[PDB]
């Protein structure tokens, strides 16, 4: 096409979107990691996410207002991996590591896998 | 803006 | 902080919030302008539009399922800023320039509403 | 992945 594009567009959409999560504007699903609760909306959760693509494409998870995640998952883990769902920043430190490589893994979050195999990689 |  | 990045994660979000869209999953209002009808994603609406994000918040307005704009809005003036909202890309031509600097204006797409006076500017 |  002919089309003309706004290079900040999206980021300025996603800056928005976690604007709306953080005064909790129309969040409609809550996550339960263990003892852990984390509101969102669910369509940046499937834009980020294959396993939560998955569960609210499903027929009858789509109208669940509550998701438990698998005791294993850490909620520390989780709360980076829903910070950078909305902001494209990853806190990535030697001490989370482990448990973020886990979770992304878990919520099938391929880049994140990636950066994580490769640094694990550099400090063996 | 730009052309992509 | 001392956060990684991952560059393309906003236009990657943006994208799949597209996919949903073009699929109708999650699509949670209809937009009427005169005899047409667009479902939308309030929250991407929000996120891009000052009137949709006043809208939204309102206590009342908020649990809407279907909203009604002005008579005077264009539907392919709409329609090519909804395309932009999802895409970052604005099909701005000659013979819809005015529509679409019209609906910015009333939708509040700062953005949208400066290219269209500049590109307006350059033909005077 | 980029230093922001
Ligand atoms: O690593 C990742 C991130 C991700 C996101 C989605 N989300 C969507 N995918 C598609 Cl094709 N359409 C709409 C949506 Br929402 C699916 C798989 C994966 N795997
Ligand atoms: O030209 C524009 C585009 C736009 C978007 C929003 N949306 C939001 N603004 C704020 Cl501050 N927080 C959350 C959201 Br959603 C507000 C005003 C405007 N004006
Ligand atoms: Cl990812
Ligand atoms: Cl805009």
């Amino acid at each position: 096409d002919s089309c003309i594009q706004f290079t900040r567009h999206a980021s300025d959409v996603l800056l928005n979107l976690n604007r709306l999560r953080s005064r909790d504007i129309l969040t409609d699903v809550v996550i339960v990691v263990s003892r852990e609760q984390f509101r969102a909306h669910k369509t940046v959760l499937m834009a980020c996410s294959g396993l939560f693509y998955s569960i609210f494409t499903d027929q009858l998870k789509c109208n669940l207002s509550v998701i438990n995640l698998d005791p294993e998952i850490n909620p520390e883990g989780f709360c980076i991996l829903l910070d950078f769902m909305y902001t494209s920043r990853l806190n990535l430190r030697e001490g989370n590591i482990m448990a973020v490589m886990a979770t992304a893994m878990y919520l099938q979050m391929e880049h994140v896998v990636d950066t994580c195999r490769k640094f694990i990689k550099a400090s063996e | 803006w730009v052309i992509p």
